[PDB]
């Protein structure tokens, strides 16, 4: 993986140059947004349980999916479902706090579309659950950090779809 | 017809939920970049007739078979409708620069055009060439790098907006071809 | 209607992963971008162009690349006077870096196919320094100037999209047909020393009639 | 980078970032502009550090620039100062990264195998980097050259 | 612990094959090999499915590959799935 | 070609930047020769067909042009050269009319390639180009034999 | 794997026949060339490090590859590069001393083209490095033994290309 | 052989009339220049042999295939012919410096040199490299910025004269290729 | 030793010595007297070999005996020739063993870490052992010095 800083050192390194004023402006941008990323990750760490509970309650329950023959039917499937929502929230926080979605490329979205199309996991219900976590999470962390988490949840939704 | 505002609203209605934070943050960037957009549209409103005349004159000079007999720029009337159509294309591109979304350009002008120019026998590659000349001329006026015209504005980076205008001309060009 | 694959007690009994054997993560049946573009009879001119430029090499890599790839028929469409004027001097033999610039303008990192773009409009930098807008309006997907004609072709490191016509980069320097030369004097006294202005003349105290003015002294 | 190290860590533990690590990221992102000052000064004073460090290297170590030596000749000495320029650039990357991960992965992982494949004594390389450490500590403040000089100390510890 | 310090042929670790893995790197290769054993007919061990597919860590893929080729395996499809390529920093 | 080069490219640029001229020329002249192929009956009556007629003229001249650049018309015979007459029979397209239009395109092409066409007088230093003209007429009567 | 002897026993075995005069002529050929292959393997065993050093110095250094942007630009990638040249020299020696390139089919060329095309190792530079080893090695062992090593280095080059 | 005077006269003969005050004014700029060109010719003709030695030695340094066996710089004979060729090139360049026009330089050496080196197998890119090094060394002496020898001259602008000299060397290096 | 190698080999294969293996033992035990001749000659000519090899070493390579080098002075030069005496002894053990196992396990396993811990250029050691190779090949026959010289070549390939 890589954060915004490592990406700057990648571009400046792969040119062979040192750090010019543009790259220093990018590092200043990250170092301005630093503290905001920290407190957002603190709040999400605090309320992960409630984000997943509220988002499952809005998006998935009392429908064909948890009715028998839906994918969510049986305890094992329900627990796997809410487990996956936990992974999306956790890696979305990693992607926010790094400032670079390369982690989502390396450790989540790799082979996930082949997995869900192999099992028969509904893509659209997954996407709507992720968007439910996006709304609830943005409600907790506020406007600016909700925009940041919004680009990483939207990155995962673009990854699955 | 949809602006950037109604694009965010329509996307949020596909999501079937409240606007919240992040979409409004991108729209706040639209507002803070608003005066650059205003001055850019001012740069295209003023120099348009000249740009249109030059672009179509360049289209004829690059491809002299248009002025040749039995070409679509042959008759004087056909040259008139030619110049007017270049003017109207530039007009809806300017509307797409004010709106920030290409719904006005797609709904009013773009939809129904390929089939029209095919049904008239208008050569489409020549039209896309004229759209390309209006693209380069419009980006040169929008970046204050025109030779015959250099008007003073307070300095700043506007590359985002140039890519936006080039996206609309690219869109118009794509539709014809 | 939508059975969930379960070997034992999961549900219906469909074997796992909706296939004959209950296994997942099977070996990929797709091949590289160069191989799939080489297997088809069209895109032959692209295989020659990627062979010449050496962007064969970057497309063999396993990073996700989307190749916005024009057909063989499309390069025929460059024979318009406008298109033969713009891409005309690329048929001169020295021009390889310009072909590299054009073909790097067609390749975009990451994976951007159909329903990442349906509804929205996204702007991505290419392998070259330039940028392209990719959009999908009313089930139409277009990249820059020319619309996509065939939607997506999976090739194990991203996607191939097929396009009606060759894109142009926004910064394209057409190679000159004839090589340009600096102006030679041929008559130092009449051309160098006649067009040049003495300090006194530049004041305007002298009479005006200089025939020319010099902006440079070179070859 | 420190942020990268902090993540990977709770990722392999498959948990969120701890309180402690988030305080560490706060202290890092508040120490940012001081770091960018340091790498700004080492950026704009690179030729004095490479030249003067090369002078102190060749004056302390007359082995490699003697005849029948690895650094003998004008082109070989120029390649020697070219490598000192490389490690100066990597030290600046390690200063802005707040971690020696750039220094380690660009320059240190497998360095002994390379210079043993070139016939170069790597102890002369470590003496060169120590000379650039003395010059770079002459160009900075007290605590400042303590920090940057300790990045140089990491590179010395990897060469020895 | 980056496997490239102090390479053998005079270094007290007996010669072993040493990978370009960075400390804790996160790159992996999706591979398809086939294995026929040899030890089975004199060992009489229970049968297992030889033909598999897995994500091998990039740092140790080198050794796994050499080891498959040593025991007469045949490799079909090496893709790099997990990581990014030709990145000078950040794995 | 290393001798031809700018001269062969010059010829291709002469035929290419007169394309709308030659196409609309030969198709308008095709109609002029016979009034039965504009009337009710023949395929020039409907507007939709006329558009595909102009497109077919442009495609013939486009691939013909490619052959000059590509030396032999393998690019043409790869797709367009073979199986065209089967289509024109299977759609009721008249073949004598197409053969006439290809002949008119040929004559206008040679008159442009030798600058004897009064009206376009692009400035090139003079040379011998007869061989290349015979390659151009060679391609148009390859196709003109394939339409019939 | 197999040497020339094993290959003769393979053809004679798979026909069911015994060893006739032709197969004994092939074994006589190999047993004539045996000692030459032994001393060649001795010399290459002695000077492996100098072969790789002189061949990397001829083929790879001071070019775009070790300049930044190239695939050998870092010390990690340099060490992996010279590691691979070591393997090509060692197995080329085994192939020379067996008299049969089946070892190169089994233990080198297997999966390596997929590997290099996956990671981004340039094939051209690799081939030129192997040819540099061919010239240096032929200079050490002499004319005849250099022809033998030449067919095996050319076998590896034909494998990767 | 035509100097700047004969170039004015030939141009007036093609014009078929007399001289005229404009061409005479440019001639007054030439004659009014004068001893700048004199001292410049004195500078290049002074350090000429050493320029030839350094330039040819550097030319051998950039591609060692010349001194490699089978190269055209191999053996003493070829090296001597190399040095006298560089010397004669510099000699005709100094002639074009005094003349003010390339007529003396071109007929003697520009015309037919390419045929001769192609017939003898002399590598032309190496010759253009040698002419380029003599160009840079000769402009550095003509501006008196040479790092080994710096003689006293009363200061002024020798720049006008210098570009001219670079034009002559670019004429020779363009001619040999 | 070849006999030991043959054993351990079929022992890890858990079988009795094969038909092929026994023949190798026969060839070894018939080549015994020749080997003992060679190591007898290099044993009784060792003093002369250490001296002459050290002279050619220091005369070819004036680095290490120069002021500043490792081997500068009486005591240091004596230690240097002491090591050349060690490697001569080990080469004789490898000649009688018929295998470089004794040379490797007494002298080569972890040698680079020792001479890097001493500050000693190991290329100078390899040049010293090459000098002893030249002298010891001057003291033997054609095929004889081929054999023994190739044992020296093994030690040089371990140092480089
Ligand atoms: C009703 C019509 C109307 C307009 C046409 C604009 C015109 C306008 N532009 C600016 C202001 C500005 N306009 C630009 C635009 C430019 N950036 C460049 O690189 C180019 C030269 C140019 C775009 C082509 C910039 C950069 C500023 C800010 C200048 C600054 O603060 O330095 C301002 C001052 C107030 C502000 O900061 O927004 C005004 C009145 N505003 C209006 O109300
Ligand atoms: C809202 C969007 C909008 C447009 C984009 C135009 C498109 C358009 N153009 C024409 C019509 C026309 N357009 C052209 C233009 C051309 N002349 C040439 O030489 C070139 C090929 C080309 C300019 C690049 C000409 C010549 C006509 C008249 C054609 C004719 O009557 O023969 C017509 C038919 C009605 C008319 O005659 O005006 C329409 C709908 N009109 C619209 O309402
Ligand atoms: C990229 C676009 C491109 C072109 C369009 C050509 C244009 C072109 N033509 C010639 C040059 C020429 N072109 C022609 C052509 C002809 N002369 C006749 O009298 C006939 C009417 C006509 C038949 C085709 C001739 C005869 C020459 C000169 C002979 C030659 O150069 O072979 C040259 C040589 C340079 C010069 O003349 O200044 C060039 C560059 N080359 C290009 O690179
Ligand atoms: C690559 C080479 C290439 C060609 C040469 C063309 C050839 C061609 N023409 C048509 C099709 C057609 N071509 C014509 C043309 C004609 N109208 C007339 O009055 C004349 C007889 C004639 C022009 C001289 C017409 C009218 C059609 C449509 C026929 C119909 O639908 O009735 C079709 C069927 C598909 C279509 O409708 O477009 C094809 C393959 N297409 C190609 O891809
Ligand atoms: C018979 C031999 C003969 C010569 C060799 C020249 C030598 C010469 N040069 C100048 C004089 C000069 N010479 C130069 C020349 C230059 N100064 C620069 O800094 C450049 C390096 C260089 C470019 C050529 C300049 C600039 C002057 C002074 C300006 C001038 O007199 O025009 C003078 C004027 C008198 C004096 O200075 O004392 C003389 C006699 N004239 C001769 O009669
Ligand atoms: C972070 C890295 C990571 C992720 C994200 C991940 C996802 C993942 N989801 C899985 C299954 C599943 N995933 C779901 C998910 C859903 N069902 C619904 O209806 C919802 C709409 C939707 C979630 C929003 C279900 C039901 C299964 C179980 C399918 C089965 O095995 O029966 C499985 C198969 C293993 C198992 O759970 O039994 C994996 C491996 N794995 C990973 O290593
Ligand atoms: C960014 C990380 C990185 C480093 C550091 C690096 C070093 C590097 N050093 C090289 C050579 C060299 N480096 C040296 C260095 C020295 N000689 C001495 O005596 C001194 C102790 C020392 C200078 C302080 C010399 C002499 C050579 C060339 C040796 C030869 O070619 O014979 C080469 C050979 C080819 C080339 O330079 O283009 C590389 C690739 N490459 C990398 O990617
Ligand atoms: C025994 C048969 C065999 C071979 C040959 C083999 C090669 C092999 N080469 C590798 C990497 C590599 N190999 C190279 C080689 C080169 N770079 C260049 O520019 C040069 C042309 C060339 C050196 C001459 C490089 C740069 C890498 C690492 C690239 C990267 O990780 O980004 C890796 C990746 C992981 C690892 O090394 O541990 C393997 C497995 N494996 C095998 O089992
Ligand atoms: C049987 C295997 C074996 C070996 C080889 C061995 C070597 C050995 N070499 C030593 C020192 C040394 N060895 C050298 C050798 C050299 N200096 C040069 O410049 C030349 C390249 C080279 C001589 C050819 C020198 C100079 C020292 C002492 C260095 C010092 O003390 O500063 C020491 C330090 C203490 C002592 O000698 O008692 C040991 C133990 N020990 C062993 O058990
Ligand atoms: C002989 C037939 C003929 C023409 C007609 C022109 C037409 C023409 N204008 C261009 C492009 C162009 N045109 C203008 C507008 C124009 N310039 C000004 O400074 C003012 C005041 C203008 C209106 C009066 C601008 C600003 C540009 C961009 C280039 C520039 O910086 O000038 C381009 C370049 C297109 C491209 O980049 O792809 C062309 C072909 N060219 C021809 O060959
Ligand atoms: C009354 C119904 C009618 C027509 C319509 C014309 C159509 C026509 N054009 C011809 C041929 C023809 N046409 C042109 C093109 C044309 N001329 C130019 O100079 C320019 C600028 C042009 C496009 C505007 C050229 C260049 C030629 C070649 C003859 C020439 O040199 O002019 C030919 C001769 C065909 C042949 O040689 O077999 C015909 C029949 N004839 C008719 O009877
Ligand atoms: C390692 C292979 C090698 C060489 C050999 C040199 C060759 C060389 N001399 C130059 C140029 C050059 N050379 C001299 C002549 C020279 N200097 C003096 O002061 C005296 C007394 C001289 C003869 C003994 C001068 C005067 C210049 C001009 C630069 C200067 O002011 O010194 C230039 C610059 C060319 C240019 O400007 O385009 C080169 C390349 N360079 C190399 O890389």
């Amino acid at each position: 993986m890589q954060d915004a800083i490592t990406a700057v050192i990648n571009t400046a390194d792969v040119q062979g140059k040192y750090l010019d004023d543009n790259s220093l402006d990018k590092l200043r941008g990250y170092f301005e947004t630093g503290e905001l990323r920290v407190r957002a990750a603190a709040t999400i760490a605090a309320n992960a349980a409630t984000i997943i509970k509220e988002s499952v309650a809005k998006a998935l329950l009392y429908s064909d999916i948890t009715r028998p023959g839906g994918n969510m039917y049986t305890t094992r499937r329900y627990a796997a479902c809410i487990r996956d929502l936990d992974y999306y929230l956790r890696y979305a926080t990693y992607g926010m706090l790094a400032g670079d979605p390369s982690i989502l490329d390396e450790r989540v979205l790799n082979g996930l579309k082949e997995t869900y199309n192999s099992l028969g996991v509904p893509i659209g219900a997954t996407v709507q659950a992720i968007q439910a976590m996006k709304e609830v999470t943005a409600s907790l962390v506020g406007t600016n950090a909700g925009q940041e988490m919004a680009v990483y949840f939207d990155y995962i939704c673009s990854g699955l779809s | 017809m949809l602006d950037a505002f109604s694009r965010v609203v329509v996307n949020s209605d596909s999501k079937a939920a409240y606007v919240g934070g992040s979409d409004l943050q991108s729209l706040k960037t639209f507002i803070s970049d608003g005066n650059k957009r205003l001055d850019a549209v001012n740069c295209i409103v003023s120099n348009a007739s000249c740009i249109v005349s030059d672009a179509i004159s360049g289209m004829i000079c690059e491809n002299p078979g248009l002025i040749a007999p039995g070409g679509n720029c042959y008759t004087n009337r056909r040259m008139a409708a030619c110049l007017r159509d270049g003017e109207i294309i530039l007009r809806y591109v300017s509307y797409a620069l004010l709106a920030g979304d290409s719904s006005v350009l797609d709904d009013r002008c773009l939809n129904g055009l390929k089939e029209t120019y095919i049904a008239l026998g208008v050569p489409t590659a020549s039209t896309s060439r004229a759209v390309s000349i209006m693209k380069a001329a419009s980006t040169a006026f929008i970046m204050n790098t025109a030779s015959g015209r250099k008007i003073e504005i307070a300095a700043g980076d506007c590359q985002a907006l140039q890519s936006e205008a080039a996206a609309y001309f690219d869109k118009v060009g794509s539709a014809v071809d | 209607a939508y059975p969930y694959t379960g070997s034992g007690y999961g549900g219906v009994g469909v074997p796992y992963a909706n296939d004959k054997v209950g296994q997942l993560y099977k070996v990929t049946p797709t091949s590289n971008i160069v191989d799939t573009a080489a297997s088809v009879s069209i895109f032959s001119t692209l295989v020659t162009l990627l062979a010449q430029t050496g962007l064969d090499y970057e497309l063999k890599k396993s990073g996700p690349f989307t190749v916005f790839a024009p057909t063989n028929d499309a390069f025929t469409d460059l024979l318009n006077a406008h298109g033969f004027a713009s891409f005309g001097p690329l048929l001169r033999p020295g021009n390889t870096d310009t072909l590299r610039d054009v073909l790097l303008y067609h390749v975009v990192r990451g994976t951007y196919d159909a329903r990442d773009v349906v509804g929205k409009s996204v702007t991505v930098e290419t392998m070259g320094g330039d940028e392209v807008t990719i959009s999908c309006m009313k089930r139409k997907l277009v990249v820059g100037s020319s619309a996509v004609i065939r939607k997506d072709v999976s090739c194990s490191n991203g996607v191939i999209h097929v396009i009606k016509s060759v894109l142009k980069p926004p910064s394209y320097v057409r190679p000159d047909i004839r090589p340009q030369s600096q102006p030679m004097p041929e008559s130092i006294v009449q051309d160098v020393y006649g067009k040049m202005l003495t300090p006194r003349q530049a004041l305007g105290i002298d009479a005006a009639p200089e025939s020319g003015a010099l902006t440079s002294f070179y070859q | 980078s420190i942020v990268t190290k902090s993540i990977v860590n709770a990722d392999a533990e498959a948990r969120y970032l701890s309180p402690g690590e988030l305080e560490r990221i706060k202290s890092f992102v508040l120490s940012g502009q001081r770091r960018l000052r340091i790498a700004q000064t080492l950026t704009e004073n690179r030729e004095m550090i490479v030249k003067k460090g090369g002078q102190q290297l060749f004056q302390k170590r007359t082995d490699v620039v003697s005849p029948g030596g690895n650094a003998y000749g004008e082109e070989m000495t120029a390649t020697c100062l070219r490598d000192l320029d490389y490690y100066l650039r990597l030290v600046t990357y390690g200063i802005v990264a707040g971690d020696v991960t750039p220094i380690e992965e660009i320059g240190l992982v497998g360095v002994k195998e390379m210079y043993n494949s070139l016939g170069t004594p790597i102890s002369g390389v470590s003496e060169g980097v120590r000379c650039m450490k003395d010059v770079a500590c002459s160009l900075l403040s007290g605590e400042d050259s303590a920090e940057a000089g300790f990045y140089f100390d990491y590179t010395l510890g990897a060469m020895q | 612990g980056y496997d490239m310090d102090g390479s053998g042929s005079g270094s007290l670790n007996p010669l072993r094959i040493k990978s370009s893995g960075v400390e804790k790197d996160r790159r992996a290769f999706k591979i398809t090999y086939c294995l026929p054993s040899e030890s089975r007919l004199f060992t009489y061990r229970e049968l297992q499915n030889v033909y598999t597919t897995k994500l091998v860590p990039f740092s140790s893929w080198y050794a796994e590959q050499q080891r498959i080729q040593k025991m007469g395996g045949k490799i079909f499809k090496v893709e790099l799935a997990a990581g990014g390529q030709m990145r000078s920093c950040g794995n």
